């Protein structure tokens, strides 16, 4: 479909275009200096997303599964409804205010499993 | 690209009774549905535009409403001058951004 | 408005239909659209052209076969090529405008292949 | 239960820094702009909606400061004319003129510095009436002597518009809306994504909008608030109206050294007769185009509303006339010959004036001196729209205009900048 | 051998120096501003290569094996000839015009295996 | 405890705060140009550390175990003493002069195991 072609599509179907969006995220006169600002910004944003995936144990994957349980209070919906009858823009709005909760849980849960390798 | 289906096929009523014809779409065409009346041997007459507005020259027995992907044409009563098929026309192109009369569904009396 | 053209042609033939303004001229705010109706069928859409800037839109089924164009301040034509038996139909022209259907319809023409 | 996805196609509204792409040291330093992406791919987005607001679009603010910064940088390494602000001794130009030009040109003599510090020369040049102020034959000053510095524009730097494309940095995208009935605000469903916009010509003008984009489905009338008489109305034509402007006089130019390594370009004498500058608009085209605007304009007032275009509102030339920049000259044309009708139920000639000392950004700051150009200027351009302001059955509209952070506003109304946010989570039925 | 020491060496033998080259890829006056240009460029190029390895499922490895079949039309040679009697400069020239084919295949083949983890 | 909260703590206990420090490592007037210098520097340092972890086969982990043996000459201490009765600042000083030895061993030992995958 092309970049963001799946933006209006069903969340489930849209998972097969994750490659397409990821692929396009990374890159003294008036039209001169703006290019250092443009390039530095693109790099910092790219790296912050990679850093979070690294910390959560998702390095190298477009899709990663973890062991954090879903707390239904974040969204009282079943799986059939969100994966088949909703788009990603809609989903992002619905649970946007819990983002910081999920992220804290995801990182703590990774360190808790690193200590478990002390035995191997 | 454009999906338009008229569903209550072959509906008729005695004079003084009422009828309704409805169309569905797979794409929203909010407020851009036009209805036409075609009597045998004639070009289609515009009845209703933008879902609910009557065209000049259209009798008060004609009405209708709808939004999104669900629309209906209604007749307040049959006056024996309803010997026509009716058609649904889409007046909005979701790809070009233009609002021109492209695409029909229809054929119900 | 008024219409002219039509007639009997054989498959592989081309035929051009012409429609003209009557009592009006092609001021900017109009679309000239062509539709078709086979003897046993409902309405089909072929093409529309917007008067200002000569901007056309076509049905996918009609692409490469039907060309719509403005030739004068009163005349719009439809050039059909590679005609086949399946294209036998009554052809009509009608005038519409932005956001609405065609409100002015002419008597049609008859094309037999 | 929690699955983390990366590369999710979602975004938030955002403001970032845009850079340009484009394609002889012209005024906008386009040679410093990166090359364009030839045949860029536009991607239509199915089943999406978005909201736009052209009156709150920060792309306008960046274009505004980019153009001003470039203007000032380009005029920086140029000869200053400070030594020229002297008492001038002037008489009228009368030898070969028409009556309409009587008093328009003055012949001024003055004592100016030679390359040697200790020598002076007597020189003379012609000036246009609008650049010269009487002090008390008669003694004169240039108009900016008690207000600002005058810098001569460098003769090698051209001013004609060159399309500039605005590009988003990676991680950002530009959403372009195609809804052809869009009025500047709210939901606009036909959205597509581009990485960089088409080119926009940085044309600076008042009242009439020249060489812009055209409307298609109808004439579009847009405003921040229709019922607020303090706001401007932008009208976008779906057809061009052609105009032809001329000098028409055959000018000569001479150089005067005013110090080591520096020279002033003086207006020399004139070959042939002296006639008034003017612009012609096709009459029939203007007559029909204006009628289209009225039909559409009435939709916001009623079918029983009479529309009158009156005349220009009055004030300084920069806000009462049509400011037109063409051929390297600065024209101030009289538009009262166009906006003269009331709507109920050949060519037009517009006399025009010329100035050499220009305060380009309606600010007190360095003024630019436009050097004379030899020969005869001939300009052809497209009116693509106009600016109207509004003053109990008759509504009155006037050319108004004069605002900056306008004009470009009629080209950038279609675009919004958004930020891509690739991470998100959702529940499922997997575990490690 | 040192950086690029293996450039004239047999492709097979040269695989043991991959560490050496990878190790050296990452980092208002006339001699001033050029250093922001030098550093920004080094960073962007480094990251683009890492991004491709990430997408193809090769993150963290100098050598990664995938499941994309070799299409002999790209080079009608056996393995003995390219690994023992050719250098990397020569090989790169021979198949340079298929680079974009291989890369498209490598990334699609990774996403196709991520969906297969939906079952674990 | 917060960023560097564990700096004075026992080396063993401090391993559970590795997430906290990692999380905070990544990001023409007088106060203007300094921001390009500040951002470029933060990015280069972040990436150099990630590059080394990648080369040693530690990508994606706060804690990674490898097969390089400990040479007692680097520090003649047992494990009970360093993990329970020492802080990380002290440990870093004690073996600071062997850093380059350990790193060379760690990278060679990774390439030696990549060639071993030639058989799978
Ligand atoms: C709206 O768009 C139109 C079309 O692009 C634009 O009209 C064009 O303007 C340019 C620049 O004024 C004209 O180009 C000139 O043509 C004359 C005649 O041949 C030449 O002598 C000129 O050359 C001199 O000036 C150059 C620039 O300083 C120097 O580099 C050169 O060495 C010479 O000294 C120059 O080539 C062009 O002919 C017109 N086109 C038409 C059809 O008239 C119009 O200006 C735009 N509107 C606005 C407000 O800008
Ligand atoms: C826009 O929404 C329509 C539904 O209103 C989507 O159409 C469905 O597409 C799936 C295949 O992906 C079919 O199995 C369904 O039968 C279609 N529904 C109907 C009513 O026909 C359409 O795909 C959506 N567009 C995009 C880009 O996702
Ligand atoms: C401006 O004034 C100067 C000075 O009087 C005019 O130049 C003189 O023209 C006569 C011919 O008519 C010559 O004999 C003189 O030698 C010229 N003097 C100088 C200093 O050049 C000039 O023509 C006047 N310009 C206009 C437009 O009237
Ligand atoms: C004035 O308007 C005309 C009509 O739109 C412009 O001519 C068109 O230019 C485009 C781009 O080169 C061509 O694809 C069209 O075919 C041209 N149309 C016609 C009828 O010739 C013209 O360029 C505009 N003038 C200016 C200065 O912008
Ligand atoms: C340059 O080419 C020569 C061959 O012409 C290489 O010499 C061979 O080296 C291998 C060991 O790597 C020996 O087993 C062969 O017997 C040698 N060949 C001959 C004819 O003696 C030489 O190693 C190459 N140089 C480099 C840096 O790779
Ligand atoms: C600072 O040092 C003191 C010891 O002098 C630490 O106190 C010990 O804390 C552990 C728990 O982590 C207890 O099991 C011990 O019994 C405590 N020792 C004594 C003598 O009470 C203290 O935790 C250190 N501070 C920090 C931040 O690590
Ligand atoms: C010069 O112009 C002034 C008007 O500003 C006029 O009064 C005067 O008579 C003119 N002089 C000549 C010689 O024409
Ligand atoms: C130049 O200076 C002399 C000083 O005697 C004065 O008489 C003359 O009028 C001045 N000329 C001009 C053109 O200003
Ligand atoms: C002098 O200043 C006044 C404003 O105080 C202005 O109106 C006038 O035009 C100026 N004249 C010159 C020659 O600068
Ligand atoms: C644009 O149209 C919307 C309705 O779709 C209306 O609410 C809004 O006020 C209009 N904006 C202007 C400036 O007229
Ligand atoms: C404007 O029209 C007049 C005729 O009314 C003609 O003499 C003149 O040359 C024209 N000017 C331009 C710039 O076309
Ligand atoms: C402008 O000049 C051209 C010839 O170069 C002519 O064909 C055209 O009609 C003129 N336009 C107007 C408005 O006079
Ligand atoms: C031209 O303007 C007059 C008013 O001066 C108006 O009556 C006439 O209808 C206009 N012509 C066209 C084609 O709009
Ligand atoms: C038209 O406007 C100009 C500029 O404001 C003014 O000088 C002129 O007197 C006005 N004419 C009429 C008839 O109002
Ligand atoms: C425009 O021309 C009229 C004469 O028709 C004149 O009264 C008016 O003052 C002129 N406008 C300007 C700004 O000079
Ligand atoms: C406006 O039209 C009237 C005739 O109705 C005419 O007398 C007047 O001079 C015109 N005004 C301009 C500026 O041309
Ligand atoms: C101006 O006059 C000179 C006289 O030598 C002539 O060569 C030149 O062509 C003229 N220019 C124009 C535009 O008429």
């Amino acid at each position: 479909l092309g970049f963001l072609g799946a933006a209006g599509s069903t969340m489930g179907a849209a998972s097969m275009t994750l490659t397409v969006q990821a692929r396009n995220l990374l890159s003294l006169t008036v039209w001169g200096i703006k290019q250092l600002q443009a390039r530095v910004l693109a790099v910092e944003r790219y790296l912050r997303d990679q850093q979070l995936l690294g910390i959560w144990g998702c390095s190298g994957k477009l899709i990663c599964c973890t062991n954090v349980p879903w707390n239904s209070s974040w969204s009282n919906r079943n799986l059939s409804e969100i994966w088949d009858n909703m788009t990603w823009l809609q989903w992002d709005k619905e649970i946007s205010n819990y983002t910081q909760i999920i992220y804290g849980l995801l990182e703590e849960s990774q360190n808790q499993q690193e200590k478990n390798e002390q035995d191997l | 690209d454009i999906v338009m289906t008229q569903t209550p096929a072959s509906v008729e009523a005695a004079v003084g009774g009422t009828v309704a014809i409805k169309c569905q779409a797979s794409q929203s065409i909010r407020s851009y549905l036009a209805w036409y009346q075609q009597k045998p041997g004639q070009p289609p007459k515009l009845l209703i535009y933008e879902a609910s507005k009557l065209a000049s020259g259209v009798p008060s027995r004609f009405s209708g409403s709808g939004s999104g992907t669900q629309f209906t044409l209604t007749i307040s009563g049959v006056e024996c001058d309803d010997a026509a098929t009716y058609y649904c026309q889409r007046n909005y192109d979701s790809y070009s951004g233009a609002y021109y009369p492209n695409g029909f569904g229809g054929g119900t009396e | 408005l008024v219409e002219s053209g039509g007639g009997l042609v054989q498959p592989g033939a081309s035929l051009t239909l012409t429609c003209t303004a009557s009592g009006f001229s092609f001021s900017s705010d109009y679309y000239m659209c062509w539709v078709r109706q086979a003897p046993g069928k409902g309405l089909e859409w072929i093409a529309c052209i917007w008067t200002a800037n000569s901007i056309s839109y076509y049905a996918r089924w009609a692409k490469g076969r039907f060309t719509i164009s403005k030739t004068s301040s009163t005349t719009v034509t439809l050039q059909m090529t590679s005609l086949t038996a399946a294209d036998t139909a009554t052809y009509f022209c009608a005038r519409g405008g932005s956001g609405d259907g065609q409100s002015l319809w002419g008597p049609g023409t008859l094309v037999t292949v | 239960w929690v699955t983390v996805y990366y590369g999710v196609p979602v975004w938030k509204d955002a403001e970032t820094t845009l850079f340009c792409a484009s394609d002889k040291h012209n005024v906008w330093a386009t040679h410093a702009c990166v090359p364009t992406d030839p045949n860029p791919q536009e991607i239509h987005l199915e089943n999406v909606t978005e909201e736009f607001n052209m009156w709150k679009n920060n792309m306008v603010e960046q274009m505004h400061t980019d153009i001003i910064s470039l203007w000032d940088q380009s005029l920086k390494p140029c000869v200053k004319l400070t030594p020229l602000c002297v008492t001038l001794q002037c008489t009228n130009v009368t030898n070969n003129i028409t009556d309409d030009m009587r008093g328009e040109l003055k012949n001024c003599s003055f004592n100016m510095t030679t390359e040697l510090r200790d020598k002076k020369q007597k020189v003379y040049s012609l000036f246009y009436r609008l650049d010269v102020v009487q002090i008390n034959n008669k003694e004169y000053r240039l108009i900016n002597c008690n207000t600002s510095a005058i810098t001569q524009a460098c003769p090698k730097v051209s001013f004609e518009p060159i399309p500039i494309h605005y590009c988003a940095p990676a991680g950002f995208a530009i959403l372009k809306c195609k809804d052809k009935k869009f009025n500047g605000t709210g939901p606009c469903p036909s959205v597509s994504t581009v990485q960089c916009t088409h080119g926009i010509k940085p044309v600076v003008s008042t009242q009439l909008l020249l060489n812009g984009s055209l409307a298609e489905e109808e004439v579009m009338i847009r405003s921040e608030n229709i019922t607020n008489n303090a706001k401007n109305i932008l009208v976008q034509f779906n057809t061009p109206v052609q105009i032809n402007c001329t000098r028409p006089n055959n000018n000569t130019r001479k150089s005067i050294r005013i110090g080591p390594g520096q020279a002033f370009y003086a207006t020399g004498d004139i070959i042939g007769d002296i006639r008034q500058a003017h612009c012609n608009v096709s009459k029939a085209t203007w007559n029909e185009t204006l009628g289209k605007v009225v039909k559409q304009l009435r939709k916001h007032f009623g079918n029983n509303t009479i529309i009158r275009f009156a005349n220009s509102s009055g004030g300084d030339l920069e806000v009462t006339t049509h400011s037109f920049n063409c051929g390297g000259e600065f024209f101030y044309c009289n538009t009262s010959g166009l906006f003269n009708s009331t709507w109920i139920s050949d060519s037009i000639t517009l006399p025009c004036r010329i100035k050499q000392i220009i305060n380009m950004w309606q600010r007190i700051g360095q003024a630019m001196y436009a050097p004379p150009i030899q020969g005869v200027i001939r300009c052809v351009s497209n009116i693509t729209g106009l600016i109207l302001t509004r003053d109990s059955t008759t509504e009155t509209f006037r050319p108004g205009g004069g605002d900056m952070r306008d004009n470009w506003r009629s080209e950038l109304y279609k675009y919004k900048v958004v930020k891509i946010e690739p991470l998100g989570v959702a529940p499922t039925r997997c575990k490690r």
